[PDB]
């Protein structure tokens, strides 16, 4: 950090970033929650 | 995370060098008016409320709280000059503050590395000590008339210059009394006692050899005037001693409790009989005295003083020649103080004062200073210590150097001739010391109301004629030599002022970063 | 002289950042590399896409270097240079904004 | 003892008022306050100078190394710094050249003044030292001038003037940026040699159009003005040639309306039936006289109604919208037309001539081409500037304006009066003022000798920004000026200067081959403004501020 | 450049701090100038606790009121040191310091540097000390005349209370010395007189006593209050043991030893009482009108009170530390610690001993001595401040009559000494200069500043000080050519001059000598201080 | 003209200290202040005098017409009243009669 | 007695008010003390809006900077009106008013009444007018001397 604030994009702490296997697991479980609703 | 919790942001490069030079210059700028015989005074307000008004360089620095970290190193430089010598603490900061002021347009302008400048500052320091040694002349250290004019050097700046004729007689006999043959005189300020008595007149003063105590007598019958006094120092209190073992006595018979109080009275009488074996006229102890031991010493005429300061007992043993013995069983006639005389208690409404007059070469003296007020009396105390410090270096070495602008300019002229002969990368930093020695003689003119432009221009032309004795007058600002008026100062004062400024300049020029928040 | 305070004049208005020292130009390099970190996996036909949701809750999925930088609002002075070259490349040729 | 008297009787003024005087080191703090913004412009000096980023309160970013432009967006606090800020802005307006020199020279005069004040020199004697040395400085500049521009326009001679000026601003490639500016200058020159007419030039004639995309090598010079516009009715390449006749109307095209209470009055149905067809015959009768004169293009200054645009598409007449004023004013200077407010038939003598009007895609939008051809020359040409980033497009626009302002320096004085560049101008003045300081007896020689020391910043800045040691390179340059002048004439040692990188050790032989020179008219006002800027700071013994 | 060192540090340099020293001293003087003279104002000190103190002396005023201004602190500490040695001159020094600064501040605005101003102060002060020797008049104290001591002591009391109470206290402070004198030894101590604070009669009804008076009364009723012949036995040992040094206890096997162990502590008490009873009957037995009195510094066992009650012996406990030395001087006895050694030679003698009951407390009175070497002064008042107002008037009157015996030279008062220094310091000719025009500037400022004392006296009386001093200069001009030495004073009644020797007004030697020297150093250091700085860690 | 000079003596002594001097007040002004407590004793004088109820901070009520007793339990900020209060205290301690006459 | 008339009020009289006119005029004259003369100091005024006023005229210093002390308000209105009609004398009147208060303040402390002090000011000022007739030098405009107008303008 070197001691100075580093902000690339406005609302830095507001926005979140997902990547890797955790980003794929959240997308599959999001469809499984919708599927189990429609499957009934 | 935050990584480092202490100053994660950093200030480095020329920004850190400017902050170190600017803060160091501000330390010397406030004391510029404190140099010279016409110098003004500075008042300081501590959080306790005590007011300190003085022109001394060290007393101003240590009582001011500086938030700038590198500028605090400037505050401790006067402590080096004060503890080692005690005179010239003002010229150290003015010289050291001018060096960094003159060395500033290099790293920013010439882009010269600090170590390259440091190598030039060390070479200029060696050549500066040789010029000071050449301009120094030896004088007789046993001449009393010659040492009186040397003490007036530091007095001319201080307010005591009006009493300087009287003040020189006070400081001369004080240093000569405590000094002894052995590293030569090995005189120490701890042997000299300066007592501050409010009220009185400054014109009326005398050097008293002995210890002035403010404690009264323990009994009214005690004689306050003794023709041939005999002092015996005792560290053990005359009160009944109690064992630290916490002894608990189980009383059964009816005659056991009455006997305990009788034995306590018998031992107190027994300890008095051990004192009366040598029959001392005076008794001095550093602890309390019981009321029972007072009556047993009335028959022998033993005047008892209680609650005497611990360091005062060592000063009594020097003047009276007595030996400190804790137990009363080892008291002998050899341990009794001798040669002491003129024991009298003068009656003053504020406090009771006791006088001592002497007839193993180490002695002591108590200087009684009578001022117009308690705060002015604190100034004479500081002025007396700086006056006696000048006579120390005179007795240590016969070397004596000129002062008042002659010594500072004598070095700058020699540095100008060698600078043109270097012809190298070190030529620029070598010329910084030559212009740094000019601040002290220039400050003397600005405080005197004269024109530094025309005086310093003709001043350098005089030193080129082959005479190093040309100074600057503090009153009229004349270019007349210092031999006529007689300003002379020990070489140690000139050496310690130059050595400290060079060592301090190399410290702050090596700081490329300032960080905080450590909290060790 | 009008008061015992005698404030010290600051050259720049309060709130201005600092510079020079060591690492000031390095701060601009790490800002562009971090933006590059998102566009690297989007390169190539087997590359991935980036899901970006603005403050208006507008869903947009783009691997294009020009469109990604239009969604986010870049307040970093040096990081905005990558936005200009992405919009300039998309205006004329239209392809290669990620490269 | 617990609390200070806190400056009694200070209630004479508001608590926000502060008093700062030359005493108590505030005049030194004022000089030290200059060094904060002085080092900012030192790294920006020369062709190797570094541009700076300044973010305003609105978010606009302007990347430039020009000292006059950078100080505009910055908020200045210290009063004496505003003296230095406003001094650099005047140099950019007046001569359009030498802006970084005024910023650096005025800042170094205060740095050398810190040693002058410490020696006891009064503020009055310091001012008299700079005034007497500046008068001798301006006289030596006219003696050291070499060469002249002679003829107004030349292909080679314009490379010795605009090119060295634009070398410091966005260096990049040399011949690419020099050809673009030098081409647009030759078009706005009236020429007409041997006629004895007074030459004339306009700095606002050349306009720079910023278009993102492409590359700098794809830029060109357009004799006509370029705007972003969309034709209303139709687009026409106008391949039928025979040039065109064009008319410009500063007033909009529409039925004349009463300025007070315009209202349709219909008493009976008989007047209502002819009201719809009546307005159609009014525009038809007015636009028919324009079409009969052969006018294929009409320039409008405001919004045009739809009823007027209908008959313009019938005869195939182009429609142009010119908002505000200055945009329409420079259009008539291209074709040589005189606007008239009425909608009637224009005067044939007031009609302009434009051979072709084209619409093509450059930066993704439709732009109209006013470009002229060899014959029927036009004035106020525009330069298309292509770039990847908009930040570079802003300073290059100002870099071209610096070359356009250099053309103005070829008109008012007797000639160009080229001076040795690469810092050789300020270095030669050092040895001349040094001899001038000895010729003047008295105590004023202290400020005169230090006045020439301030000129040493130019060779040190060019050497420091080039990655070279100022301790090795600078003294080696004085070896050419330490040998004075020999027993024979024709001495070329005056062309020695500071070199950037390369092999160092002075170099570039004589700058006469390098062709980089300086303008004499620029150095005259650059020294005068920079001297008065530092003199004003030194002439103020007490500074008073409000609210802070 | 100070803020660069610390953000919270403040300073005022050159004239910024110079206006402080002139204003703060003038503001402090303006409050205390109204207290100078017999017509001066009376200040009432009221703290947060509700205590009321009426005094015209500046020592008590500056002590109770804390001074925030650092400049006036130097004046307060200087006036405090003036009251320590000389017991007088608090208001005088305050009025001189503020005047020396204002007179010198007028020359500073004219371009005069403060350094040469301090030179004119030291040169003119040394000349005033030489004139002080010629102006003072030596007196003969071997006659011990009352009329000379009454006029000198009255002059100090006129500056405290009105003339009604002054005439009452004038013989009291004159009698404050009396039998206390030494021809050869020169030792004179005013701490032997005791200051008693009690409310009885009226403040104007107080009287002087020729013998010691104590505040402790008879502890037992049977103790005779009035004793015609009493032998004072000084006992510094405590008859009642407070604690035992070595920790010990009583362990009894049977209940029969409980009364025996209690009687074990009865032997040590009776051992000290056995030799005391034998001392009373040793002189003569069965002798009426001759009593025996014991004065003890420590506590006395209430159980032992009945032992002395049968023998009609008066006992006193909890005596002051300074009381032991006074018993040897008044009663003529000798201080004794234990009872192991007794004799009729070490016992004192008193012709009258009686006790009076005032309120809930009883006071012991001892008087009628042959050659008493010490006495006391009973200060009575009708209220709380009456004890503090009269005490401050007596203590300031004690040091006045003491300097008469310490120094036989007496200087006339009523501003006659300050006016004489005015004409002497106008022209010093070639005697002492040291510089051309530099020294004469500071001398003129010091000469005109010494006239504030006579002018302040007139301002408190409601007259014109310029008209009073106008007739003073006219008399001194004709007295030099008439070959007659005259001392011109200042009369505050009719607004005319007078003679301090005829009117009975004089001043002490140490008060005026320390006032000129003390005020010179305070004013000089303030003129030499160009910066007031405050720094430290909170 | 908006703010007063605050006087130079404001820095002298402290802000908590208050000054009443000749021509500065008092002078039959403060004499009119004690008239409130003077009228209190006028109604309590004589056999027809009126008793006064006083409630101390402790809560004890003392009802009497004696000026020395009433002024003892009352907390009075005005200092010059204490001169009259302490004057009545001497009348009760020594003689014990005539406390109402003194006030 | 003002505290009884108004719940909250501020007033200073006699010695408190005597220090108002003497001290406030002393601080105002000290600002223009270094202004008077051709070698005098140069002052710059910078307000909160960003404007810069650099001049040696004492009238600009009084109008731009507000004055809380009511004593200097009377002096500021007097010094401003002097420059209105005569175009000169702004810093002169300030030095006259501020100094005359201090020169007369030393005798006020001596017990002299202020009225008889101010009465002597009119007697001494009327003599300056009678002396002004013999002090002034007559100049005839019929000569049309250009050098005379040059030296007066350079003042």
């Amino acid at each position: 950090e070197m001691g100075r604030p580093f902000i690339i994009v406005k609302d830095q702490g507001n926005k979140k970033r997902q990547h890797g296997l955790e980003a794929k697991k959240s997308h599959i479980l999001a469809a499984r929650s919708v599927a189990s609703i429609i499957k009934t | 995370v935050v990584f480092m919790n202490a100053s994660q942001e950093r200030t480095t490069g020329r920004q850190a060098q400017i902050s170190n030079i600017t803060a160091a210059k501000a330390v010397a700028d406030v004391i510029r008016t404190c140099l010279g015989p016409k110098a003004m005074l500075k008042m300081l307000l501590d959080p306790m409320g005590g007011l300190v008004l003085t022109n001394d360089g060290h007393a101003i620095l240590r009582e001011i709280d500086v938030a700038h970290p590198a500028a605090k190193s400037m505050l401790e430089l006067s402590r080096t000059q004060d503890e080692e010598v005690g005179d010239g603490t003002t010229t150290v900061i003015i010289l050291a503050g001018e060096i960094l002021a003159q060395c500033a347009p290099y790293l920013i302008e010439k882009n010269i590395h600090p170590v390259i400048i440091i190598q030039a500052l060390k070479k200029a320091l060696t050549d500066a000590l040789e010029v000071i040694k050449q301009v120094s002349k030896p004088v007789d250290v046993e001449n009393d008339a010659a040492m009186k004019k040397l003490i007036q050097a530091s007095i001319g700046t201080k307010y005591v210059i009006h009493w300087s004729e009287k003040m020189c007689e006070l400081a001369l006999d004080a240093v000569k009394t405590v000094r002894k043959d052995l590293n030569f005189e090995i005189d120490i300020k701890r042997y000299v006692r300066v007592e501050k008595i409010p009220g009185g007149d400054v014109l009326d003063s005398r050097v008293l050899k002995g210890v002035l105590l403010n404690k009264d007598v323990v009994h009214p019958k005690m004689s306050r005037h003794i023709e041939n006094p005999r002092v015996v120092l005792l560290d053990c209190p005359l009160e009944y001693k109690k064992g630290e073992s916490q002894t608990n006595i189980e009383i059964e018979k009816e005659e056991d409790w009455n006997r305990i109080l009788q034995i306590e009275e018998e031992q107190v009488q027994l300890m008095c009989e051990q004192i009366l074996a040598v029959r001392p006229t005076l008794v001095i102890t550093e602890k309390g005295v019981s009321d029972l031991a007072q009556h047993y010493l009335l028959k022998g005429g033993c005047s008892v003083l209680r609650r005497v300061k611990k360091s005062d007992n060592n000063r009594i043993a020097r003047v009276t020649g007595a030996t400190i013995v804790n137990r009363v069983e080892d008291l002998k006639e050899s341990d009794v103080g001798t040669n002491c005389g003129l024991f009298k208690v003068e009656m003053i409404g504020d406090e009771y004062f006791s006088f001592l007059d002497n007839c193993g070469l180490q002695k002591a003296c108590t200087i009684m200073l009578r001022g117009g007020s308690k705060d002015i009396l604190n100034e004479i105390d500081r002025n007396l210590q700086d006056a006696m410090a000048v006579a120390r270096n005179v007795m240590l070495s016969p070397s004596l150097s000129p002062g008042g602008g002659a010594t500072e300019m004598a070095v700058s002229v020699k540095l100008a001739e060698k600078a043109k002969q270097l012809e190298g990368i070190q030529q620029w930093p070598y010329q910084a010391v030559a212009d740094a020695m000019e601040c002290i003689p220039r400050t003397l003119i600005q405080n005197a109301g004269g024109d530094p432009i025309r005086l310093l221009s003709q001043l350098r032309a005089k030193h080129a004629q082959g005479n190093f004795t040309t100074g600057i007058d503090g009153d009229k600002g004349k270019i007349v030599d210092m031999v006529s008026y007689g300003i002379w100062e020990p070489e140690v004062i000139k050496q310690q002022s130059v050595k400290t400024a060079i060592e301090s300049a190399c410290l702050l020029l090596r700081v490329d970063d300032i960080v905080s928040g450590v909290r060790k | 002289n009008f008061g015992s305070q005698t404030p010290t004049i600051v050259v720049l208005k309060e709130g201005t950042d600092a510079s020079q020292g060591k690492g000031q130009i390095i701060s601009n390099i790490n800002a562009c590399v971090a933006v590059q970190e998102a566009l690297k996996p989007t390169l190539g036909p087997l590359g991935s896409d980036i899901l970006i949701v603005t403050s208006n809750q507008k869903t947009t999925i783009s691997n294009d270097g020009a469109t990604i930088l239009k969604l986010l609002d870049v307040v970093h002075p040096a990081a905005k240079t990558l936005v200009d070259i992405s919009r300039a490349q998309d205006a004329e040729v239209g392809d290669g904004t990620t490269s | 003892s617990l609390r200070l008297p806190q400056n009694p009787n200070a209630g004479l003024f508001k608590q926000g008022y502060n008093s700062y005087s030359n005493a108590d080191g505030q005049i030194i703090k004022s000089i030290a306050a200059i060094r904060e913004l002085h080092q900012m412009c030192l790294t920006s000096m020369g062709p190797c100078g570094r541009n700076k980023i300044i973010v305003n309160h609105l978010g606009k970013i302007i990347i430039t190394n020009d000292a006059a432009t950078m100080l505009r967006e910055l908020d200045i606090v210290h009063p004496a710094v505003k003296v230095l800020v406003m001094a650099t802005e005047q140099q950019k307006i007046d001569m359009g050249d030498g802006t970084n020199l005024v910023m650096i020279l005025a800042g170094e005069l205060l740095n050398v003044s810190e040693k002058l004040i410490s020696m006891g020199l009064s503020a009055v004697e310091i001012i008299q030292g700079y005034n007497m040395a500046r008068k001798f400085t301006l006289k030596e500049l006219d003696e050291m001038v070499v060469g002249e521009i002679t003829d107004k326009n030349d292909k080679n001679e314009l490379l010795k003037m605009i090119k060295p000026v634009i070398s410091s601003k966005k260096y990049g490639s040399e011949d690419i940026l020099s050809e673009l500016v030098s081409e647009a200058v030759s078009h706005v020159l009236p020429v007409a040699q041997q006629a004895g007419e007074i030459p004339y030039f306009n700095v606002d004639s050349i306009r720079v159009v910023k278009i993102m995309g492409g590359s700098l090598s794809n830029s060109t010079v357009i004799k006509g003005m370029v705007f972003n516009r969309e034709p209303e009715g139709h687009v026409k390449s106008l391949s039928e040639d025979k040039k065109h006749k064009v008319a410009v109307f500063t007033c909009p095209l529409d039925i004349a309306n009463t300025e007070t209470k315009g209202t349709v009055l219909l008493h009976n149905a008989q007047e209502m039936l002819d009201f719809s067809k009546g307005e159609e015959k009014q525009i038809d009768a007015m636009m028919k006289e324009i079409a009969d004169m052969g006018v294929e293009c009409i320039v409008a200054g405001a919004g045009v109604g739809e009823l007027a645009l209908h008959y313009l598409n019938r005869y195939g007449i182009l429609v142009l919208k010119v908002p505000s004023k200055f945009e329409l004013r420079r259009l008539c200077r291209v074709c040589g037309a005189t606007p008239l407010p009425r909608l009637g038939a224009p005067t044939p003598e007031e009609l302009g001539l434009v051979e072709t009007v084209k619409t093509m895609e450059i930066g993704g939008d439709r732009v109209t081409v006013f470009k002229q051809e060899q014959g029927e020359i036009s004035r106020t040409s525009t330069i298309i500037l292509r770039g990847a980033t908009q930040n570079n497009l802003d300073d290059i626009e100002r870099a071209i304006d610096d070359g356009v302002a250099a053309v103005k320096g070829l008109m008012k004085p007797s000639g160009g009066k080229l001076l040795p560049g690469a810092g050789a101008t300020e270095i030669e003045l050092i040895s001349r003022i040094t001899k001038y300081g000895e010729r003047t007896p008295g105590l004023l020689q202290l400020a005169i000798k230090q006045f020439a020391v301030a000129f040493e910043v130019v060779p040190r800045t060019l050497a420091e920004t080039a990655g070279l040691d100022v301790n090795e390179v600078l003294p080696n340059l004085y070896a050419a000026h330490n040998v004075t002048e020999p027993g024979a004439v024709k001495t070329d040692h005056l062309y020695k200067g500071v070199d950037i990188d390369g092999e160092s050790d002075e170099g570039v032989k004589d700058i006469r081959e390098e062709n980089i020179y300086d303008m004499l008219a620029t150095k005259k006002f650059a020294i005068n403004v920079a001297t008065e800027a530092a003199t004003t700071v030194l002439s103020i013994d007490q500074i008073i501020m409000a609210k802070k | 450049s100070l803020q660069l060192l610390n953000p919270k540090a403040e300073s005022l340099r050159r004239d910024a701090a110079l206006k402080v020293n002139v204003t703060s001293a003038e503001g402090l003087q303006s409050v205390l100038e109204t207290n100078l003279g017999p017509k001066g104002t009376l200040k009432m000190l009221v703290d947060g606790a509700g205590n009321i103190k009426l005094t015209k002396d500046g020592k008590v005023l500056l002590t109770e009121m804390q001074i925030q201004s650092p400049t006036a602190v130097l004046i307060a500490r200087a006036a405090a040191a003036q009251d320590e040695i000389t017991g007088d001159g608090t208001t005088t020094v305050v009025c001189l310091v503020g005047e020396l600064l204002r007179q010198a501040h007028r020359f500073i605005q004219e371009g005069v540097h403060p350094r040469i101003i301090t030179d004119g102060f030291e040169i003119a002060r040394k000349e005033s000390m030489k004139f002080l020797d010629e102006f003072k008049i030596s007196k003969t104290n071997l006659s011990n005349d009352r009329e000379f001591l009454l006029q000198v002591a009255r002059s100090s009391l006129l500056t405290k209370v009105d003339a009604d109470l002054t005439e009452v206290l004038t013989p009291i402070v004159t009698d404050a010395v009396l039998s206390v004198y030494d021809a050869q030894a020169d030792n004179l101590d005013l701490h032997m007189v005791e200051i008693m604070q009690m409310q009885h009669l009226s403040p104007k009804d107080t009287t002087f006593i020729k013998g010691l008076v104590l505040d402790h009364g008879g502890r037992h009723p049977d103790m005779p209050t009035r004793v015609k012949n009493a032998y004072v036995l000084i006992l510094n040992v405590s008859l009642e043991y407070e604690k035992t040094e070595v920790n010990s206890g009583f362990f009894y096997s049977s209940a029969d030893q409980r009364d025996k162990l209690a009687a074990s502590e009865r032997k040590f008490v009776d051992a000290k009482l056995k030799k005391i009873i034998d001392l009373k009957n040793e002189v003569c037995g069965m002798d009426p009108d001759k009593g025996f009195v014991i004065i003890n510094q420590k506590g006395i066992d209430p159980m032992s009170l009945d032992v002395f009650a049968k023998h009609n012996i008066l006992a006193l406990r909890r005596a002051k530390r300074r009381n032991m030395e006074r018993l040897q001087l008044v009663t003529g006895g000798e201080a004794q610690n234990s009872v192991e050694d007794l004799s009729p030679q070490i016992l004192g003698f008193s012709g009258l001993v009686y006790q009076e009951t005032i309120g809930e407390e009883k006071f012991t009175y001892v008087t009628e001595n042959t050659d008493p070497k010490s006495c006391t002064i009973l200060i009575k008042g009708s209220t709380h401040y009456a004890l503090a107002q009269t005490k401050d008037a007596v203590r300031d009157g004690l040091r006045a009559v003491a300097n008469v015996l310490k120094d036989k030279n007496i200087i006339p008062g009523a501003g006659a000494f300050y006016i004489a220094l005015s004409r002497y310091l106008r022209s010093a000719n070639m005697n002492k200069l040291g510089a051309k025009g530099k020294t004469k500037t500071g001398i003129e400022a010091f000469a005109e500043a010494l006239l504030v004392i006579p002018k302040t006296l007139v301002k408190n009386s409601g007259f014109d000080p310029l008209d009073v001093l106008a007739m003073v200069e006219d008399e001194l001009d004709d007295a030099q050519d008439s070959d007659e030495t005259r001392y011109v004073g200042v009369d505050l009644n009719i607004g005319d001059s007078c003679d301090p020797t005829i009117e009975g007004i004089w001043d002490s030697y140490r008060v005026l000598r320390n006032a000129i020297t003390g005020a010179t150093g305070i004013a000089s250091n303030l003129l030499l201080c160009d910066e007031l700085l405050r720094a430290g860690r909170s």
